[PDB]
Protein backbone atom coordinates (compact mmCIF):
# COMPACT_ATOMS: atom_id res chain seq x y z
CA UNK A 1 0.00 0.00 0.00
CA UNK A 2 3.22 2.44 1.01
CA UNK A 3 4.16 2.61 -3.27
CA UNK A 4 0.50 2.98 -4.72
CA UNK A 5 -0.20 5.64 -1.22
CA UNK A 6 2.91 7.38 -2.49
CA UNK A 7 3.71 7.96 1.53
CA UNK A 8 5.44 5.99 4.71
CA UNK A 9 2.44 6.93 7.12
CA UNK A 10 -1.06 5.38 5.90
CA UNK A 11 -3.69 6.02 7.66
CA UNK A 12 -5.97 2.97 9.26
CA UNK A 13 -8.28 2.26 6.34
CA UNK A 14 -9.23 -0.06 3.49
CA UNK A 15 -6.89 -0.03 0.92
CA UNK A 16 -7.00 -1.71 -2.25
CA UNK A 17 -3.61 -2.10 -3.92
CA UNK A 18 -3.51 -4.63 -7.02
CA UNK A 19 -5.39 -7.25 -8.36
CA UNK A 20 -4.57 -11.31 -8.61
CA UNK A 21 -5.51 -14.14 -10.65
CA UNK A 22 -4.49 -17.73 -11.01
CA UNK A 23 -2.02 -18.68 -13.78
CA UNK A 24 -3.10 -21.83 -16.26
CA UNK A 25 -0.17 -24.32 -16.14
CA UNK A 26 -0.80 -27.08 -18.74
CA UNK A 27 -2.86 -24.88 -21.05
CA UNK A 28 -4.69 -28.37 -22.55
CA UNK A 29 -6.12 -28.76 -26.22
CA UNK A 30 -8.34 -31.92 -27.32
CA UNK A 31 -10.40 -30.66 -30.13
CA UNK A 32 -9.86 -33.19 -32.92
CA UNK A 33 -11.48 -36.43 -33.54
CA UNK A 34 -9.28 -38.53 -36.39
CA UNK A 35 -11.83 -38.84 -39.47
CA UNK A 36 -12.61 -39.01 -42.78
CA UNK A 37 -8.71 -40.57 -43.87
CA UNK A 38 -8.29 -40.06 -47.52
CA UNK A 39 -6.03 -43.27 -48.80
CA UNK A 40 -2.36 -42.46 -49.45
CA UNK A 41 -1.93 -46.26 -49.85
CA UNK A 42 -3.47 -45.95 -52.92
CA UNK A 43 -1.13 -43.71 -54.58
CA UNK A 44 2.07 -45.36 -52.81
CA UNK A 45 1.44 -48.60 -52.16
CA UNK A 46 -0.72 -49.23 -56.24
CA UNK A 47 0.51 -52.32 -57.94
CA UNK A 48 0.50 -50.47 -61.21
CA UNK A 49 1.99 -46.70 -61.00
CA UNK B 1 -3.95 -10.72 -19.07
CA UNK B 2 -1.33 -9.61 -22.19
CA UNK B 3 2.15 -8.86 -21.17
CA UNK B 4 2.61 -6.61 -24.40
CA UNK B 5 -0.51 -5.07 -24.45
CA UNK B 6 0.42 -3.87 -20.74
CA UNK B 7 3.68 -2.21 -21.81
CA UNK B 8 1.14 -0.26 -24.37
CA UNK B 9 -0.86 0.88 -20.71
CA UNK B 10 2.15 2.33 -19.05
CA UNK B 11 3.46 4.64 -21.53
CA UNK B 12 -0.54 5.86 -21.89
CA UNK B 13 0.13 7.18 -17.86
CA UNK B 14 -1.92 6.58 -15.11
CA UNK B 15 -5.51 6.99 -16.44
CA UNK B 16 -7.45 4.15 -15.08
CA UNK B 17 -5.34 3.90 -12.14
CA UNK B 18 -6.48 7.00 -11.41
CA UNK B 19 -10.38 6.09 -11.84
CA UNK B 20 -10.01 2.95 -9.94
CA UNK B 21 -9.65 5.28 -7.34
CA UNK B 22 -12.43 7.36 -7.92
CA UNK B 23 -15.06 4.21 -8.54
CA UNK B 24 -13.75 3.13 -5.21
CA UNK B 25 -13.97 7.09 -4.18
CA UNK B 26 -17.63 6.60 -4.99
CA UNK B 27 -18.11 3.10 -3.63
CA UNK B 28 -16.56 4.43 -0.03
CA UNK B 29 -19.16 7.23 0.18
CA UNK B 30 -21.95 4.81 -1.58
CA UNK B 31 -22.34 2.95 1.69
CA UNK B 32 -22.04 6.46 4.11
CA UNK B 33 -25.36 7.50 3.00
CA UNK B 34 -27.00 4.28 3.99
CA UNK B 35 -25.57 5.02 8.16
CA UNK B 36 -26.69 8.74 7.43
CA UNK B 37 -30.22 7.78 6.08
CA UNK B 38 -30.64 4.19 8.23
CA UNK B 39 -28.33 4.47 11.40
CA UNK B 40 -29.86 7.78 12.86
CA UNK B 41 -29.81 6.12 15.99
CA UNK B 42 -27.61 4.12 17.97
CA UNK B 43 -30.26 1.89 20.12
CA UNK B 44 -31.44 -0.85 19.26
CA UNK B 45 -35.26 -1.07 20.67
CA UNK B 46 -36.96 -4.47 20.66
CA UNK B 47 -40.81 -4.27 20.57
CA UNK B 48 -42.96 -5.86 23.09
CA UNK B 49 -44.14 -9.47 23.22
C1 LIG C 1 3.57 -48.48 -48.20
O1 LIG C 1 4.25 -49.61 -47.66
C2 LIG C 1 5.51 -49.28 -47.07
C3 LIG C 1 6.17 -50.55 -46.56
O2 LIG C 1 5.28 -51.22 -45.67
C4 LIG C 1 5.30 -48.28 -45.93
O3 LIG C 1 6.57 -47.92 -45.37
C5 LIG C 1 4.60 -47.04 -46.46
O4 LIG C 1 4.35 -46.14 -45.38
C6 LIG C 1 3.29 -47.45 -47.11
N1 LIG C 1 2.64 -46.29 -47.67
C7 LIG C 1 1.37 -46.02 -47.40
C8 LIG C 1 1.04 -44.58 -47.18
O5 LIG C 1 0.53 -46.91 -47.32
Amino acid sequence: TKCTLKSFTVEKGIYQTSNFRVQPTESIVRFPNITNLCPFGEVFNATRF
Amino acid sequence: DSTECSNLLLQYGSFCTQLNRALTGIAVEQDKNTQEVFAQVKQIYKTPP
